[PDB]
Parts: structure tokens; C-alpha cells; sequence
């Protein structure tokens, strides 16, 4: 357990990374879901 | 990445951003 | 960043409102006051906001910004033609 | 007590330590990078607890402090963003 | 760190509730 101390820094900052972006994607999936659902109550 | 008008397109959408410049 | 200095708040809105107008082009009918529409501007936002903080020139910054609209274009037209 | 500890165990608790620190339903982050990279750290954690401890209850006592502290990193991280 | 105890020992219970996880019949 010599670099793993600092191994343990990297890691969870990626996972935290990883957890934003998986956050930001279902977002993106959700907000492109609500314009589709706005486009179609338009069109009748 | 696999798209051959991919370029053109960025290239639309870069000039419509810019085009927000001279419209101010 | 030094390219900061000369791109204004108002410059930033308008680039966020043509955003939103290339990803959802609507003449509101009604349409800005829904939820949906919000949670896009929103959306928009956050993308400008990325955009503004990752970008080393103004000219990167476009192109960014434009290869984001790209992308979600594609996406929005990909899952319109799976819901037909 | 290495004589009583299976492969498949061992496998199965480097899952467990994987699911514990970040679980995740989807199949597209199991794909990534960064998550391979903490699969990777489990395995060689699992190891290390596998060599030093001189009981089962200690390995899994040591494998447990190690999941707390990555998850308490993890959290405080979080709140600090 | 004062629940650290507690949340250790829920772990441990975790981590040892694999054994009986693991059989056929």
C-alpha cells in the first residue's frame, strides 16, 4: 500500500467523473424524450 | 465518424454562431 | 482564460437561445412556457457553460459548441424516426 | 483457512467489492475505462487481503475497511462538489 | 468515523453473506 493511497485518489475521481457524465447522459436521454413527447402533442 | 456531410454541418452550425456576432 | 475578455454575457444568452433553436426550432405556440422546453434551455445552459470553461479560444469554443448541436441533432433524429 | 476459500469465492467477493464501492444497474459503464480500472484495483485489493490476513473473519474485516474508506473518499467528494 | 464501526460491521455481513450465496441443491 505504497502508491495505492494516491491510486485510491485517481480511481474514485474517475468514478466520480464517470457518475456525472452518466447522470448528464440520462438528462440528455430524458430532455430529447420531452421534446419528442412536445413534438408529437403538436401534431394532433 | 462515419458521417461524410458531418464536416459540412459543423461548419453551418460554426457560421450560424458566428453569425450571433454581427447580429448584436 | 484571455479569450474571456472579449465574449460578453449578452453574446453568451444569444449563443444559448440559438442553441436551443437549432436543437427545437419553434415559432412558440405556447410552447416555450412548457416544462420540456425549459428543461432543454436548461440544458443548453449547462452545454455553453462546459463549453465556455473547456475552450483554450474563441474559435474552439464555436466549433465545440457546434459539434455538441451536431451530435444532439442526430441523436433527436435517430429516436424520431424510432417512434414513428 | 485458504484451504476453505474457493476461486469462485474469491471471484464473487471482488464482484461484491466492485458492486459495493460503485454499483451500477447499467451494462455500458461495465465498458468503460475508469470502471475496468476500479474492477482492476478490487482484484488487486482482494489479493493483498488474500495474503495478509491470517483468518477469514480478518480478510473480510480488512476487505470491509477498505470498501468503507474508498466509499467515504467517494462521499466526500461528492459533498465537496 | 463514529458510525465507521457499524457500517465496517455491515460490510463484513455483506461480504460473508457470499459464502451461503453460493450453492446448487
Amino acid at each position: 500500500s505504497a502508491p495505492e493511497d494516491l491510486l485510491v485518489e485517481e480511481l474514485v475521481d474517475g468514478l466520480l467523473s464517470l457518475e456525472e457524465e452518466l447522470k448528464d447522459k440520462e438528462e440528455e436521454k430524458a430532455v430529447l424524450d420531452g421534446l419528442l413527447s412536445l413534438e408529437e402533442e403538436s401534431r394532433g | 465518424d462515419e458521417d461524410p456531410e458531418k464536416e459540412k454541418r459543423i461548419k453551418e452550425l460554426e457560421l450560424l454562431l458566428m453569425s450571433t456576432e454581427n447580429e448584436l | 482564460k484571455g479569450w474571456h475578455e472579449h465574449v460578453t454575457q449578452d453574446l453568451r444568452s444569444h449563443l444559448v437561445h440559438k442553441l436551443v433553436q437549432a436543437i427545437f426550432p419553434t415559432p412558440d405556440p405556447a410552447a416555450l412556457k412548457d416544462r420540456r422546453m425549459e428543461n432543454l434551455v436548461a440544458y443548453a445552459k449547462k452545454v455553453e457553460g462546459d463549453m465556455y470553461e473547456s475552450a483554450n479560444s474563441r474559435d474552439e469554443y464555436y466549433h465545440l459548441l457546434a459539434e455538441k448541436i451536431y451530435k444532439i441533432q442526430k441523436e433527436l433524429e435517430e429516436k424520431r424516426r424510432s417512434r414513428l
